[PDB]
RNA sequence: AGGACCGAACCGACUAAUGAAAAAUUAGCGGAUGACUUGUGGCUGGGGGUGAAAGGCCAAUCAAACCGGGAGAUAGCU
RNA sequence: GCUCGCCGGAAGACCAAGGGUUCCUGUCCAACGUUAAUCGGGGCAGGGUGAGUCGACCCCUAAGGCGAGGCCGAAAGGCGUAGUCGAUGGGAAACAGGUUAAUAUUCCUGUACUUGGUGUUACUGCGAAGGGGGGACGGAGAAGGCUAUGUUGGCCGGGCGACGGUUGUCCCGGUUUAAGCGUGUAGGCUGGUUUUCCAGGCAAAUCCGGAAAAUCAAGGCUGAGGCGUGAUGACGAGGCACUACGGUGCUGAAGCAACAAAUGCCCUGCUUCCAGGAAAAGCCUCUAAGCAUCAGGUAACAUCAAAUCGUACCCCAAACCGACACGGUGGUCAGGUAGAGAAUACCAAGGCGCUUGAGAGAACUCGGGUGAAGGAACUAGGCAAAAUGGUGCCGUAACUUCGGGAGAAGGCACGCUGAUAUGUAGGUGAGGUCCCUCGCGGAUGGAGCUGAAAUCAGUCGAAGAUACCAGCUGGCUGCAACUGUUUAUUAAAAACACAGCACUGUGCAAACACGAAAGUGGACGUAUACGGUGUGACGCCUCCCGGUGCCGGAAGGUUAAUU
């Protein structure tokens, strides 16, 4: 639920938690974590090449599994885990034959929750199958594009897909977005919405929060001298051109889509 | 199993001292300059073979060199590595 | 007031000593200028 | 509980008067569980880096570092 | 040498880094030392650094570096796989005393430990580049148990006072002892043991994981400290022999108890929070290829082994970074009295008086003290000074986002003595007595020890938070919500940032960014996400598309290479 905090300081008082007590008190499943240094948002070449990330907390990579094909073993989902690495929770599931996963929380997901992927299994909640198996009109999360790739549309916090129509070798997709998306029939596919969904209720409330989130702050080109940022410069606040990123291209509302080679797969673009 | 000639090469002087006398005469501990490259087991076996003496333990240490000046001129003295061999209670060395 | 220089010796090997010279073609042409002027200190080197 | 409060260390540098000091002093002053501070090592290189943005900082050097070279640049000027 | 003064969370002690002989001894005083110098971190000579257990090396890895092939690139070269390097992190082992002019966990004395071989007899499934476990981990908070350490008493040794008193409820000193081995406690974690099966753990697995079934409620792991031993020893106040006045040799009493007590240890624990908290080896275990009655494994016992390099000295500084014998510099140690305290004051241990002195006692300058009457009249401005300043209790407005405002404001009490109470409330807790699955056990018991706070009565002073230490307060108002950040060295702000808001891009080989490229970041993220732009908590809110941009359109006009 969330919980707006009480005012007993300055950087407390906005201040609105997501808490769920039904996610694990406990340190996590050790043999599914693996090591994740930070980047500080640098490159090999060890420029910058997306600004404002840095610090934040350390962070263990849980291992999800997106592929997700344990197909006709049934697994038994044992609890729901936070997951620092995303806006989802992750659930750890355990298989009849004692093999244990990480996989995203579906919505109405809990311990004790039996689920199933494979083309046999049934259509409910958290169970995965191809998209020619799933009912046109249901919701999908965790939707690979291409077959056996694993997830890769719907994984975050609130988000699912709706399968608009099936034609043939494809489906036709109504993307969290807005677009409409052709997606070859036999991409695999798991039943309902993403678990978190009261996630962007949170309000940080304070710039150390965002901190801890590993962003570091941005400035702004109108505040910097001309040679740093087209928006620089100015006696006062000054701001005669048309907006425009630090590397000069415009921002508001100029399109970048570029990708001649998916242009085929885009049924209907956002709006 | 050292070589004789090795040996041989190994040992360079007795070093002489007030300390190394005390050492002599109250620890049985006989203090010796040795070669710069020469281990512990090798200086051993030099002492027993070329003093003809029961070794206990061999103590090394490496002497750094002092840096001089000979008028104008600087100059650095060498490094050396000194030995304190102790022999065996009883072992009486000429 | 911390002034500029503050030693530590590994960090001098490891930027300007012998092998970080070699290591690099710009270092070598370096060791060889230094070789040709008749450099006693070929390097930071003990 | 807290980018909570008072306050030493520690980090800073608002007022003051005053070479030992190429930016310090003494007296007060701000922060002091954090967007804190600090040791060791690492990475980013010059129209390049880095910048909670002052054209700041990049070895007492910065509206384009230093070293060497083109080079005895050019100087209707002194 | 005797006084005096200063530091004492340091101006003391021990290290790292850095330096590199500055250490110690003798000797010399030209230069160096802001003066003299017999002295010196100066000159010259000699001496000095001892390790299986401390550190490096070594084994393991992090960020990152290099990188066979490889991919990419006019050349140079870039990126990167296998790998291999890389500590600031993980990995076996030593303590006490004694000693040098100068080293010591390194020498000596005592008492220990480790992991390797080799050989043994005893046994008999061993075996990895692989599987599993483990190592292995955050912040805050709270206690409880402890010790370091200190205080008092007892004990032991010495003392009987340069001036009134001082054979006592008097004075001074000491009262120390390790690792190791044994015990396995306060306490923490977990249900154990056996059997059967199984699409999991790249193959196999007797291991792990998962299913069942049986049976027993104690099983195991962890764990400070204490106690015992170690120790008939060592050390020991000071006495006693020699004396190169440096010291050397002999000798040696007591060596207990209580209370207080860490920020250290149990605790890598427990509780809790969200921001969700390295890796790999050593270590344990499982098998595969294999070998097969051999090796290898564990078992004690014997023996051999542990090389190499560092070890002086300075290390908040006269030895390092600052041109100087001139501010900066990470860690560890942390006594007493007062105190909340690592603040402050005075002291201990220990270390220093800052390498020019001597006079004089003008103006003026610096740093301080006090000041009649007035009290901001000063001045751009109360700048600077002055003042306020503690604990407890009473009391406290507007306004408010109901948290605040608030330590609002303002007041009262405060010492010493006695009594309450030859020391209370509390804390601690010995004998005795009882129980007992027997121990570091449980009950009862209260000796002794420690010990606030209050009330009443008296009493001294001008003054009792007496020194040091230690808020000035209130009223109206601009700006920025707030904590933060910033021009190293004339600007700390109203500037930047900020949570929040909005627009806009981006469907994943994402947009975008760094890269002739390969590739990398974005992100092991996927539209509740990421980028860019503006605005800047919260509250109430928020006409013009003609111009310039952007988005969409494509009928016509115009329009490149090409032909």
């Amino acid at each position: 639920a969330v919980v707006k905090c009480k005012p007993t300081s300055p950087g407390r008082r906005h201040v609105v938690k997501v808490v769920n007590p039904e996610l694990h008190k406990g340190k996590p499943f050790a043999p599914l974590l693996e090591k994740n240094s930070k980047s500080g948002g640098r490159n090999n070449n060890g420029r910058i090449t997306t600004r404002h990330i840095g610090g934040g907390h350390k962070q263990a990579y849980r291992i999800v599994d997106f592929k997700r094909n344990k197909d006709g073993i049934p697994a038994v989902v044992e609890r729901l885990e936070y997951d620092p690495n995303r806006s989802a929770n992750i659930a750890l599931v355990l298989y009849k034959d004692g093999e244990r996963r990480y996989i995203l929380a579906p919505k109405g997901l809990k311990a004790g929750d039996q689920i199933q992927s494979g083309v046999d299994a049934a259509i409910k909640p958290g169970n995965t199958l191809p998209m020619r198996n799933i009912p046109v009109g249901s919701t999908v999360h965790n939707v690979e594009m291409k077959p056996g790739k694993g997830g890769q549309l719907a994984r975050s916090a609130g988000t699912y897909v709706q399968i608009v129509a099936r034609d043939g070798a494809y489906v036709t997709l109504r993307l969290r977005s807005g677009e409409m998306r052709k997606v070859e029939a036999d991409c695999r596919a798991t039943l309902g919405e993403v678990g978190n969904a009261e996630h962007m209720l949170r309000v940080l409330g304070k710039a150390g929060a965002a901190r801890w989130r590993g962003v570091r702050p941005t400035v702004r080109g109108t505040a910097m001298n001309p040679v740093d940022h087209p928006h620089g410069g100015g006696e006062g606040r000054n701001f005669g051109k048309h907006p425009v990123t630090p590397w000069g291209v415009q921002t508001k509302g100029k399109k970048t889509r570029s990708n001649k080679r998916t242009d085929k797969f885009i049924v209907r673009r956002r709006s | 199993m050292i070589r004789e000639e090795r040996l041989l090469k190994v040992l360079r002087a007795p070093h002489v001292s007030e300390k190394a006398s005390t050492a002599m005469e109250k620890s049985n501990t006989i203090v010796l300059k040795v070669a710069k490259d020469a281990t512990k087991a090798e200086i051993k076996a030099a002492v027993q073979k070329l003093f003809e003496v029961e070794v206990e333990v061999v103590n090394t240490l490496v002497v750094k060199g002092k840096v001089k000046r000979h008028g104008q001129r600087i100059g650095r003295r060498s490094d050396w590595k000194k030995a304190y061999v102790t022999l065996k209670e009883g072992q009486n060395l000429d | 007031m911390k002034r500029t220089f503050q030693p530590s010796v590994l960090k001098r090997n490891r930027s300007h000593g012998f092998r970080a010279r070699m290591a690099t073609k710009n270092g070598r042409q370096v060791l060889a200028r230094r070789r040709a002027k008749g450099r006693a200190r070929l390097t930071v080197s003990k």
